[PDB]
RNA sequence: GAGUACGGUAGAGGGUGGUGGAAUUUCCUGUGUAGCGGUGAAAUGCGUAGAUAUAGGAAGGAACACCAGUGGCGAAGGCGACCACCUGGACUGAUACUGACACUGAGGUGCGAAAGCGUGGGGAGCAAACAGGAUUAGAUACCCUGGUAGUCCACGCCGUAAACGAUGUCGACUAGCCGUUGGGAUCCUUGAGAUCUUAGUGGCGCAGCUAACGCGAUAAGUCGACCGCCUGGGGAGUACGGCCGCAAGGUUAAAACUCAAAUGAAUUGACGGGGGCCCGCACAAGCGGUGGAGCAUGUGGUUUAAUUCGAAGCAACGCGAAGA
């Protein structure tokens, strides 16, 4: 058991777009903590998605993770002497962040030939509600919606 | 364990009548007591316990 | 065919494995039935009152092509399901007009099975 | 002291017959359609020949919900639906009567839970045995589905229980406090409480006792009458004989041998698939890894002439060695 409040990190906000939402989509991509290498591949991606039709790729960055972010999951707990997966809402502060997980590591995996035309893929791919960070938000639903049986927190 | 339900209110406050009558019978109580059957000893030990919880 | 019945009663038998419920006349001619077992919840999700309510919504739209309005609701038994198969009633179209706990209470009768020993 | 006569009170005290309600099961009929039942999950099982559910009817057996209460009655074992009949005791008030007629009690005799046994009935639920399904390495079990004796009744037998308050019966005395049952007396005649007293039934508690735990007017305190019983543990409440029993068995009841302890209470610690509270990358959420591949190092094993010696779970294995 903990007692701690854990900490409190700030991000601060993106110098090309002046967004925080970007910043810490940034902070999701890295690797290694290359912040110089990673953010090379948003602001190319969002020209790749720029220059693909949208007006802005800010705006469609907006779009595409409400389409990702859930509103529910399960998790496992343990009342009775066996697991029940209570479904339970993934509060604000997560489902942005579980959005900027399943973007890049779905996107990880594309056959595309980099990954600054591969985040950018998934974006408008992800925007319209067809990829498969979408195909993964709907089946964690569908984990949800089955096992309503279990509603006692 | 039996309500009638009354003109112009709602529902909701008609179950929450019906289960204050049934804890009033007791039904539940008497169905798990009911469930199996219990010795004479075990059931004369556990009203022996119930009579020195209350004094 | 449609009996054309308006009062009708509605029977819970939810017991701590399964919840039947079945929509009756006032002269106990059945009409539909539903069951959490029948309704894809089999196992530990039988005995889940949301399989309860599942079991007397999918009973609840099958009555009213009777043109059931009015019903009466005999809840009998204990178990997980004994209120939330009631509220579902009330989520499809129709009024309560009472709820009567009918649960059988023998007055020291048969001799119930022994005490399980898990 | 013990007892009798009278009025009254409470009671699951006992026996003999009726009667009632709830519920279970079985059967018949109507509606109605894919499950019911069960479990941690399943399966055996029941069901399309129409189950479960629901409604109406019928049969049958057993126990009497609420009242219900360290409440009541009984020598104890025990006794819970209602009513009628037969019947025992206790408590209570005064007066009247006998006048020690009392207590205990080896033998003896009577009653004595449940199981069990015999003859005859009865059989709804439950359920030894038995069968099947699960679980498990196995499971002659726990769990599930069925299910026979039995549980019920009458008449006999048995005669044993942790038959316990683990405390024989009877009588007297010894601070109090708080409940409760059946009475009685006085203030309250109160409408409605209070104070004494008695027979029970409980909880604290002075003294006293106790190895301690605890008992403490319902004594395990201070005494008195009588009775039963004990003399280390195992062997053994066994063998043998006697008595009893239809039997199962009961009762009375040893020795050889063997051990130096068994035992009671309480304390500290440790432990618990006991409980309560709290913490730690312990868990949860994630970041990246090992285990798959090639190379470096150490260790075990093997081999050698030696493969020098030590380190061996965490807390040894890039350790002594910060460098054959």
């Amino acid at each position: 058991p903990r007692r701690r409040v854990a900490a409190k990190r700030e991000v601060l906000a993106d110098p090309k777009y002046g967004s925080q939402i970007l910043a810490k989509f940034m902070n999701h991509v890295m690797e290694s903590g290359k912040k110089a290498v990673a953010e090379r591949i948003v602001y190319g991606a969002l020209d790749k998605v720029k220059e693909r039709g949208k007006a802005d790729p800010l705006e469609t960055f907006e779009k595409a993770l409400d389409a990702i972010a859930p509103l529910v999951e399960v998790k496992s707990r343990r009342v009775g002497g066996a697991t029940y997966q209570v479904p339970v809402e993934v509060r604000p502060s997560r489902r942005n962040a579980l959005a900027m997980r399943w973007l890049v590591d779905f996107a990880r995996k594309r056959g595309e030939k980099s990954m600054a035309l591969r985040l950018a893929g998934e974006l408008l791919d992800a925007a319209e509600g067809k990829g498969a960070a979408v195909k993964k938000r709907e089946d964690v639903h569908r984990m949800a919606e089955a096992n309503k049986a279990f509603s006692h927190y | 364990p039996a309500v009638k339900v009354k003109e112009n209110e709602p529902f909701d406050v008609a179950l929450r009548r019906f289960k204050r009558s049934c804890e009033k019978a007791g039904v539940l109580a008497e169905v798990r007591s009911r469930e199996f059957y219990e010795k004479p000893t075990a059931e004369r030990k556990r009203k022996a316990a119930a009579a020195v919880k209350r004094h | 065919v449609k009996k054309t019945v308006v009062d009708g009663i509605a029977h819970i038998h939810a017991s701590f494995n399964n919840t039947i419920v079945t929509i009756t006349d006032r002269q106990g001619n059945a009409l539909s039935w539903a069951t959490s077992g029948g309704s894809g919840f089999r196992g530990s999700r039988k005995s889940t009152p949301f399989a309860a309510q599942v079991a007397a919504e999918r009973a609840g739209q099958a009555a009213l092509e009777y043109g059931l309005k009015n019903l009466d609701v005999n809840v009998k038994g204990p178990g997980p399901g004994r209120e939330s198969a009631v509220r579902a009633l009330n989520a499809c179209g129709y009024k309560i007009a009472s709820i009567t706990d009918v649960t059988p209470i023998p007055h020291n009768g048969c001799r119930p099975p022994k005490k399980r020993r898990v």
